[PDB]
């Protein structure tokens, strides 16, 4: 399997586009309200759509006669409608019996479609469903079906719809030119697909079918041509500044650099020129450069100039060469000045963001781009592509099995998890079920139980936690100290054992009224153990509301079990277990599972207030590799200072 | 004026029917034609 | 990209050794493996185009519910990107073929695949099953052909099949 | 989690200000459809089984989700499912009861999607799937209490997403 | 709220809300109405009852407003009066809520510790609760303020 | 019962019972002469609901009643309108109640495990409490029959 | 595989395989001739074990089969036929492996709760296995039919 | 974990369909192999402290490491490291017995590096420590059976990188 995932966003390719489809999104790209043009495209629209309604349901209705009259003029011998789901050029009608029943069912259903898929053309109001699925349909079907006989059924359909229909010349010719559309696209041959070169060595080339792009919703096209009027010219810069800024700042913020924007509207500098200055300028500088690392910066940097994410990972680590040794201007410099950009926009088309439906795409940087294409893109500023490419090569993270948000911080209190919202540094990893983390034992090395399970209920001396146990004598556990005795020693031994047993279930000591006194007691006159102690405490109300209620359930469910175990889970085999508890039977019973576990059983007896036995190695990292605290021998060669011999 | 009620008015009602055993299964289908 | 030769360098490059008598052998092994792994390569260029096409017709009459309703090969256009993708998987495995290393079909197909396929809901199972199925017909025509080596064929399909492929146990 | 009273007074609390005109509109507000929210949570704890049974059977089942090779082959991973669809509709309800998707923010979608991501767990399916409640959902709770669960259930497909 | 402690208790157990539970919310919501016409009147008169009170704690106990008292001075008898303005709005947003979640949260949970440090006697807080509840009882009808002096009565027995 | 219900609930966080708390024991008191019509009604006719429901499941699922189901003969029939006889006694005091606690300690809680070892399908046993629902309401006035079915749809909830 | 489950066992109690453990192996990789012929003869009847069985099943619990049943109509009792040969396979794979965990994993580990959301009698499926058992062993030897035999009744013990 | 076995199941249970002629040729291979792979098994376990005492001495023992300033100076760090060789011995046996280095992705190299990186574990020291246990084990064992241990031994070293 793969080490490492770059996630997997909701990807929405358009199968078809219609017309409230193509008039929306036609503003929607220019950022505009819908103007006097594109309400007239769906005003007229949604009157015609009165009228589209009763060519569908009148061909709903007698599709099933459509398909027969054309099936019997069709194929010969027999009936072909047993079985059911003008211009000859020089057709022979096929034989039902000979064509085999299996390619007869195909033949019927396709028939049937055909005229489907029209009634859907009409009910979009755009022959786009027809163009796509029509156009590279000659060729797969040539192999097991003659052409001849489909483009007389289609012409067969064609006449069919026209007789039934007849009702108005405004309103039979929608059904004749969509009808006209289908067998046209059918006797065109397939075309060829769009390659995608790639522009160097590091990244693989592509290939997309010439019908993807087709329905997928075209990107529109900006190109600075020197005659145009000055309305046109300033919707080329406006989408010119929404490329680079992602947004239109110069209608947000009147942020506008119009020394550059008078030097393009002449035709002084071209598009490629102006991209160049424009991402070298301190507009840009301040807000993609500025706010992110190097890294990050040069992840945008990408997709507002070559409209793409950084696609293999030799890719980044020489783009990032080129910004360490002469900064933003050489990263820009290299960007405008290279073999993909000027194949792509040349010099005249503005930058545009080739994503599913613009081009092929590669099964590499998927949900990397995904996020990139996104206008949340800056606010991740941790770097998403030369994590994933170095986490491609290298095996699994240490990481927790459903991502590194539901690892907490390791401090001494408060369930502190990373948010996906807030900061987006979602790093997801592929973990099996029978994946074991590795974690630091808190005590010796020697102790730690994946290689020494014998020394699970060893006590860490001086290495690690400090551990509670009622050891001493309970005060009133004998009628030894009759009546009086004022000064019973064994007394602050006990209350120490209790905080110390409310600070491993609660990080922090609680409040006055928040501390369970009716288990307090019951501990103290030796009613129940120290394992009864602690469950109740974690089968408080208060640990709900505190740390299980406001938190995701396997978030709470990870902080519990590094609370009463002291232990990170190990992988998906604890996880899921106690995931189905706390399904099926709640809260309470996860805490009664993670209690009157084995493992508890084997570290902590009855006696004993459990303790931080292991650590992620995160975590470990966090409190010992810090400025103090680190030792001189951990990653540093260690020379031996002696005195010169001279002196 | 109410016409315009689309999304803010009764939704209408989308038939969805329950998905069948498919062709993958026709070997089934033949067993169980002859499990009578 | 690495092949079998980058591999094995990268490997002794790594603890710092020069080439043993271990490393001289497997480079010998891959040398002499050489001539029937291009032979290979030229069958299956020969035949790219019609192999995909069966393979397909194969697997949409073992699963037919892909080119039915609610299938994600139902419409041409999804008809046209499954072969598309079919050609790619017969690419790669061509690559990896001459390579004799399932790192170039790591690094450029198996990568970022399940986080697509799972993106616009292209099926993980029936993908697998189409990849085997192509095996069994490099395999078959391998065996028609004047080929005296053909085991090495197996392993790009079957590492294509144990990446991608849910783990059932 | 906070509900829509709650939301008022976090809202009123946080400038320090007694319940005005404005708050006691919105409180009354709530309180107007309160009666509709309990009548529609105990129809979807009477079908809470059947609910998740339905919407399997509208889009999940005889796919090649299900089928081998699937993502809800294993009877381990269709019962995990399921465990989902029970999660997704449980919260739903609560949201639906609080009126607000402040519940689904903490408890579900704080990090589910990094969740899926690192399982390999098709969101694409998950967000049919929940489609399918949608629909199944609004055929026994009615339809003012079915555009009330719909939004919801909408919020876990857009945090999915 | 009432429909938040609900939903919390429900999500512990893994369940849907009882019967119960449901019709513990749906009679709050149907008696919201009488809810919201005690927080009107609390609000209405928000001046007059701190002030009033405020006059009976320092009657009854004269200690605070004298020298080693907390309260003692024009600036630290304010701060009494703006302590006495928050209870009664927390008390307001406990009515409305229909439990008292909003009260523990905010102005309940670690009191004990924070008055200490203040150097605050507590129970001299709970009297000018009490007091408070006694000018609240004395503006509304009879029925109406003894569901509403319930309120008053947690924070008073939190407190001391 | 929701007396002991907000008992339980008072005891574990060592508390007296909070505002709303107090008002829904109020609440439960004033309508239990309401709740007592519930139960008067449904024990007077109790045979006519069992047999009519009874008679509705098995033209809806007759596999039961068909061999090789787990109620074949009549006998076992008999058996079959016993146990919604059972779950009808139990709706009875779950209504007096005011809670679903009586319903949970002796019917509810280790019922999958009970017809797992009968060799009953716990799904027709939801379906037979579905219809004894419909029978009941139909039966008594819909004010009460709102009531009624809260606590049968609990029940359903439960089974299913 | 019987190799996989030594060495989790092994792991587990962190040491190296026991030479009682190693001796299974080796007793395994003999005869893994022998079970690779039960494994055909399996697949050889793969589409007439799994039709006995089933027949047999539609005779001794026809309400399988009956109107209100889960698999009633041709297309149900397809899938009910399916999950026979499912269930022969995996029965397949374990005899292969020498192994219940290549069976645990795919089909019996919450399979309580995989039927219970279709509605499926899970006794009914226990008795599918048992059927499919008997068929087996009348298409087999004497001696390879006991260890055939040993993984079927753990698919039938984990199901009933 | 998967083993070869598990390996050929797995393929075959996502293709949904019964082990063909491909998949018991997989399986005899395995078994024919088997024989060596219980051998050199059986042989590891018993000198297994010896192995790793050979290993030390080759490379670890009177350099650097082992000396004041070293990372392998400390007794409790040294008892860890011999443990650490403890683990590489028993797994890469654990990997030579079930044909697959599915155990050392999910057990060995999970997490590994940032694991070595956060205590300042030398990443170098300890490759060399393995490359120690793979010439003595092959010197131990043999050269066919050596050679095989010796694959799933550098797969820990590659991991390591
Ligand atoms: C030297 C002290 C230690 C060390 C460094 C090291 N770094 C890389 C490669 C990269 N460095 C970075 C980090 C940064 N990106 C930023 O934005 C900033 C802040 C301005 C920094 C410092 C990144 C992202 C890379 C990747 C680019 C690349 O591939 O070169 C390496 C190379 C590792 C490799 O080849 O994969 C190294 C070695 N590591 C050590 O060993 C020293 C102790
Ligand atoms: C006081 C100077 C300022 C302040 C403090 C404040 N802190 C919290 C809550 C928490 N404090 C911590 C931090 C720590 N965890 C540790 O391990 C240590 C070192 C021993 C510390 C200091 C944590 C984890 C929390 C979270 C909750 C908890 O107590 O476990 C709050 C409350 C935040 C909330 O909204 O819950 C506050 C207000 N803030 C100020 O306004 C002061 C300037
Ligand atoms: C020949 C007289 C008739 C015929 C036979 C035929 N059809 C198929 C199968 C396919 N049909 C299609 C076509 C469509 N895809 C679309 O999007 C639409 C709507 C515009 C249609 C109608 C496709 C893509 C297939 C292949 C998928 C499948 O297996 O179903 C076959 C099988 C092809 C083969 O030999 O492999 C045959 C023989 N179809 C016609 O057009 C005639 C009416
Ligand atoms: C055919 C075997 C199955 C199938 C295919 C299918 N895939 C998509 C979508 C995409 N395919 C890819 C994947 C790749 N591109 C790569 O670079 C590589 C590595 C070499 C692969 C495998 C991508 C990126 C896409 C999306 C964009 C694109 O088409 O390039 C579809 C389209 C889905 C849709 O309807 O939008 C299809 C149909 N689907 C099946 O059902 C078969 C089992
Ligand atoms: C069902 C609609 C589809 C599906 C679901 C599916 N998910 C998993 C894996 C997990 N789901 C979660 C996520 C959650 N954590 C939480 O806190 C909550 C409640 C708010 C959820 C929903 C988790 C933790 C897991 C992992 C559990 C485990 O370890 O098994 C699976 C299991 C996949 C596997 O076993 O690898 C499944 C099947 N996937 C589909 O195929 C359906 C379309
Ligand atoms: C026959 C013995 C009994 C029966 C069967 C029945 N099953 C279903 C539905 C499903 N069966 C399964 C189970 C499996 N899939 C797996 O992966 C495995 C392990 C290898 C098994 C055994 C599943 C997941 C389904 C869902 C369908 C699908 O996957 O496409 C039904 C259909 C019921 C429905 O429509 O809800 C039936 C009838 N039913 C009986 O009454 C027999 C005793
Ligand atoms: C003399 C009292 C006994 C004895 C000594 C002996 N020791 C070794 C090997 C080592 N001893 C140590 C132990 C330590 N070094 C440390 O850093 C510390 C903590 C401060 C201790 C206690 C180590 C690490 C070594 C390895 C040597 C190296 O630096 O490489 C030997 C050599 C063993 C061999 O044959 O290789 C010997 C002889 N042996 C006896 O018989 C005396 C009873
Ligand atoms: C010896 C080859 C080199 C070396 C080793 C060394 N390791 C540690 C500490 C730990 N080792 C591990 C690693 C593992 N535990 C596992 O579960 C696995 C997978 C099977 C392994 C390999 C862990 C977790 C620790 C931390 C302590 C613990 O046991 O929990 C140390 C000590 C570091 C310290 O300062 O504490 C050492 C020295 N280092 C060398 O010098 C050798 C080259």
């Amino acid at each position: 399997s793969v080490k490492a995932s770059g996630g997997s966003s909701l990807a929405r390719p358009q199968l078809y586009q219609t017309v409230p489809v193509s008039a929306i999104s036609q503003a929607e790209q220019q950022d505009r309200f819908l103007e006097g043009s594109e309400l007239n495209e769906l005003t007229a629209y949604f009157q015609s759509g009165a009228l589209r309604l009763e060519i569908a349901e009148t061909l709903t209705q007698n599709a099933d006669l459509i398909v027969s009259r054309a099936a019997n003029r069709i194929f010969t011998g027999g009936s072909p409608l047993s079985y059911l789901e003008p211009i000859p050029p020089g057709f022979r009608p096929i034989n039902i019996a000979r064509y085999g029943p299996s390619n007869m069912q195909k033949s019927l259903r396709d028939m049937s479609w055909f005229l489907r898929y029209t009634t859907y053309a009409i009910v979009a109001g755009d022959p786009n469903i027809i163009v796509v699925n029509t156009r590279g349909l000659k060729e797969v079907i040539e192999n097991a079906c003659s052409i001849d006989a489909t483009i007389v059924a289609i012409q067969e359909m064609r006449a069919a719809s026209a007789d039934y229909f007849r009702n108005n010349a405004q309103a039979k010719e929608i059904v004749l030119q969509y009808f006209d559309i289908l067998l046209s696209e059918f006797k065109a041959p397939t075309p060829a697909n769009k390659v995608r070169q790639g522009p160097s060595n590091d990244i693989q080339g592509l290939e997309l079918p010439q019908s993807y792009f087709n329905a997928a919703a075209k990107r529109q096209k900006y190109a600075m041509k020197p005659g145009l009027s000055a309305l046109e010219k300033n919707a080329v810069i406006k989408a010119a500044y929404r490329q680079i800024f992602e947004r239109d700042i110069t209608k947000a913020y009147s942020q506008s650099i119009s020394y550059l924007e008078s030097q393009v509207r002449n035709g002084d500098i071209s598009m490629k020129e102006f991209v160049r200055r424009l991402a070298k300028s301190p507009l840009y500088r301040k807000q993609f450069f500025e706010p992110f690392i190097n890294s990050r910066a040069l992840e945008l940097a990408f997709r507002h100039i070559l409209g793409r994410g950084p696609s293999s990972r030799e890719e980044v680590q020489k783009y990032f060469s080129i910004v360490s040794s002469g900064g933003l201007p050489a990263l820009v410099d290299a960007l405008v000045d290279s073999q993909e950009y000027a194949d792509y926009f040349g010099e005249e088309t503005v930058p545009y963001l080739r994503g599913l439906g613009v081009e092929a795409q590669e099964c590499r940087n998927w949900g990397m781009q995904q996020d990139l294409f996104s206008y949340s893109a800056p606010f991740r500023k941790v770097p998403q592509f030369i994590t994933t490419f170095a986490q491609y090569d290298r095996p699994l993270p240490d990481q927790h099995v459903y991502g590194s948000g539901n690892d907490p911080l390791e401090i001494q209190f408060g369930a502190i998890f990373p948010k996906e919202t807030r900061n987006p540094s979602k790093r997801p990893a592929p973990f099996n079920k029978d994946t074991k983390r590795i974690l630091i034992h808190r005590g010796p090395a020697v102790n730690n139980q994946v290689g020494n399970p014998s020394a699970v209920g060893e006590f860490p001396g001086s290495l690690g936690a400090k551990v509670f146990r009622l050891n001493g004598g309970l005060p009133g556990a004998k009628v030894g100290k009759n009546t009086g005795t004022s000064v019973k020693f064994g007394e602050s031994s006990t209350q120490a054992l209790i905080r110390a047993a409310y600070r491993q279930v609660f990080g922090r000591d609680l409040y006055e009224g928040q501390r369970l006194s009716v288990a307090e007691i019951q501990l103290e006159n030796g009613d129940i153990s120290v394992r009864e102690f602690i469950k109740r405490l974690a089968k408080s109300e208060l640990f709900l509301k505190l740390y299980w209620a406001p938190h995701y359930v396997c978030k709470a469910i990870e902080y519990m079990h590094r609370r009463l175990l002291g232990r990170p889970t190990y992988g998906r085999q604890e996880m899921n277990q106690y995931f189905d508890i706390a399904s099926k039977q709640g809260f309470y019973a996860v805490v009664e599972a993670m209690i009157d576990s084995k493992e508890y059983s084997d570290a902590f007896g009855e006696d004993t207030v459990p303790y931080e036995r292991y650590l992620t190695p995160g975590g470990l990292q966090m409190r010992s590799a810090r400025v103090g605290s680190l030792r001189e021998d951990i990653g540093q060669r260690v020379d031996k200072e002696v005195t010169p011999r001279f002196v | 004026p109410s016409q315009v009620a689309f999304a803010s008015g009764d939704p209408i009602p989308q038939n969805v029917a329950r998905r069948t055993p498919g062709p993958s299964l026709n070997r089934f289908k033949e067993m169980a034609r002859q499990v009578k | 990209m690495r092949d079998a030769v980058t591999t094995l360098i990268k490997n002794y490059d790594l603890t710092g050794r020069y080439l043993d008598r271990n490393a001289m052998d497997e480079l010998k092994a891959y040398f002499e493996s050489g001539s029937a792994r291009i032979a290979a390569a030229a069958m299956i260029n020969a035949n790219s185009a019609t192999i995909v096409k069966r393979a397909a017709a194969q697997l949409f009459e073992e699963i037919p519910e892909l080119i039915r309703p609610s299938g994600n090969a139902y419409t041409t256009r999804r008809f046209s990107a499954c072969l598309r993708d079919m050609d790619y998987y017969l690419r790669y495995a061509s690559y990896a073929l001459i390579a004799a290393d399932n790192n170039v079909l790591d690094e450029r197909v198996l990568q970022g695949l399940r986080e697509t396929y799972n993106s616009l809901g292209v099926p993980i199972g029936p993908t697998v099953r189409g990849i085997q199925i192509m095996k069994e017909m490099i395999e078959a025509m391998a065996e028609d052909s004047s080929l005296n080596s053909t085991d090495f064929i197996a392993s790009p399909f079957d590492h294509m099949t144990r990446e991608l492929s849910e783990l059932s146990v | 989690m906070q509900d829509a009273i709650t939301a008022v007074i976090n809202s009123a609390d946080v400038q320090g200000k007694y319940l005005d005109g404005a708050a006691m509109d919105k409180l009354k507000s709530y309180f107007a459809s309160g009666e509709l929210r309990v009548r529609a949570a105990s129809v979807i704890s009477a079908n809470a089984a059947t609910i998740v049974k339905e919407a399997v059977a509208k889009s999940l089942l005889y796919s090649d989700v299900t089928r081998p090779g699937g993502n809800m082959y294993t009877t381990r991973r269709y019962a995990a499912c399921i465990r989902d669809l029970d999660y997704y509709l449980r919260y739903a309800t609560y949201a639906m009861l609080a009126g607000d998707a402040s519940i689904l923010d903490e408890r579900v979608l704080n990090g589910l999607k990094e969740t899926y991501n690192s399982l390999g767990v098709p969101i694409s399916s998950t967000v049919q799937a929940i489609q399918a409640i949608k629909e199944v959902t609004a055929s026994l709770v009615g339809a003012d209490a079915g555009k009330e669960m719909g939004v919801y259930l909408d919020y876990i497909c857009s945090g999915l997403s | 709220s009432i429909v938040t402690k609900s939903i919390v208790n429900a999500d512990a157990e893994a369940r849907y809300l009882s019967p119960g539970e449901l019709d513990r919310i749906k009679a709050f919501v149907t008696g919201g109405a009488a809810r919201l016409r005690i927080a009107e009147t609390l609000t209405g008169s928000r001046e007059t009852i701190v002030k009033q009170a405020g006059d009976r704690l320092f009657q009854k106990r004269p200690d605070i407003v004298s020298p080693g008292g907390n309260a003692y001075g024009e600036e630290m008898t304010a701060t009494c009066l703006r302590d006495m303005d928050y209870y009664l709005r927390l008390v307001t947003y406990g009515v409305v809520s229909g439990d008292v979640t909003p009260i523990e949260e905010i102005g309940l949970v670690g009191v004990r510790e924070m008055y200490r440090s203040l150097g605050t006697p507590i129970e001299a807080v709970a009297q000018s609760v009490r007091e408070m509840k006694e000018v609240a009882s004395g503006l509304m009808s009879s029925d109406d303020a003894a569901e509403a002096s319930a309120y008053f009565d947690f924070v008073i027995g939190k407190m001391s």
